[PDB]
Order: C-alpha cells, then sequence, then structure tokens
C-alpha cells in the first residue's frame, strides 16, 4: 500500500510533497507522509464548475 | 424520485441556475502561437 | 538447522512470522521501529532519550530497519493490535 502511495502523490504530482522530501532525504529526517495528489485537486476545482 | 428529493433533504431550486461559475485560468491554459495567435481550448470561445 | 544465508534475507522470514501474527502485521511493526531509531539518531546530538537507541548492538554503518528485523528476531519489542 505505502509503495502505491508514495508512487502516485510523492513522485509524481504533489509539488510540496517532492520539496519536503527531496529536503528530508539531504538532510537526516523521516520522510513526511505524502499530501493531496494534484490531480485529486483538479479533478475538484473542475467538478465544482 | 420524490422520495430521493425528500430523503436529500435539498430543494429543487438547484435545477434552475443564476450564476454558472467559470473554472480558473490554468485549466483552460491560453496559448501563443508564432503569431500571437489564440488557438487554446475553446472554453474561451464559449465563455465569450 | 540450515546453511547461515547472506545479505538482506537475514534473519529469515518465517523465523519472524513465528513471532508476528501475520506477515502483513510485520512490516508495520519494523518500520515504526524503524522510524523511531531514526528518530533517535537525529536527536543524538541532544535532546531526550525518550526513544532508547538500538537494543543489539549495531554493526558498522547499518541501515536503521536492518537493526529493527534483526532485534525483532530477538523478541524484544512488544505492540498492540489495531487500535
Amino acid at each position: 500500500a505505502y509503495t502505491l502511495q508514495e508512487l502516485l502523490t510523492i513522485k509524481s504530482d504533489d509539488t510540496v510533497g517532492r520539496v519536503k522530501v527531496y529536503e528530508a532525504i539531504v538532510k537526516g529526517e523521516n520522510i513526511p507522509e505524502p499530501g493531496i495528489p494534484e490531480s485529486f485537486k483538479v479533478l475538484l476545482k473542475e467538478l465544482q464548475s | 424520485v420524490v422520495a430521493a428529493f425528500q430523503q436529500s433533504g435539498n430543494s429543487p431550486m438547484g435545477m434552475v441556475l443564476d450564476a454558472v461559475p467559470v473554472i480558473p485560468p490554468e485549466l483552460r491554459p491560453m496559448v501563443q502561437l508564432d503569431g500571437g495567435r489564440f488557438a487554446t481550448s475553446d472554453l474561451n470561445d464559449l465563455y465569450r | 538447522g540450515y546453511d547461515t544465508p547472506l545479505g538482506i534475507t537475514n534473519p529469515p522470514i518465517d523465523e519472524l512470522l513465528d513471532r508476528v501474527s501475520s506477515k502483513y502485521a510485520l512490516v508495520i511493526y519494523a518500520a515504526k521501529r524503524a522510524r523511531q531509531i531514526n528518530d533517535y539518531y537525529n536527536q543524538l546530538g541532544e535532546g531526550i532519550l525518550e526513544y532508547v537507541g538500538p537494543l543489539v548492538e549495531p554493526g558498522l554503518q547499518e541501515k536503521p530497519l536492518s537493526i529493527a528485523l534483526r532485534e525483532i528476531h530477538a523478541d524484544l519489542l512488544e505492540h498492540t493490535e489495531g487500535e
């Protein structure tokens, strides 16, 4: 499950997710949990239309 | 149909609109060609 | 009762299943401990020792998850089930 979550959210769409995970890897901090993928938010803001 | 309406807790008045919304500008990206022509999604055309 | 393996397959899988209820629980049961170990390493410079460091003495620059798996095989951790 978590692998699929990462592949779909944290390495393809989530901008802040990418920035935060890259910074955490650069440092010794644990990878923060992914966020809301851009695809879902776009789908929302489009279906609300 | 009527029982669905009643249970929804809403009113049928949602079937007559007075204010259509418009999606953000990026969703309908605007494109400039070599001559700057407007050839992006026609969503702009319909809103026009 | 078999030749000692080498690589990431040590300790074996069947031994661990004897402790954990199911293989699906074990992955989280070890990942959380690895997270705690990494947090302890992060605070090693200064802080509170609430996340007690590794129980089994680590090797030479071993990944925290390997430490967690190698200490779980030693039956040194206790956990609660779902909620």
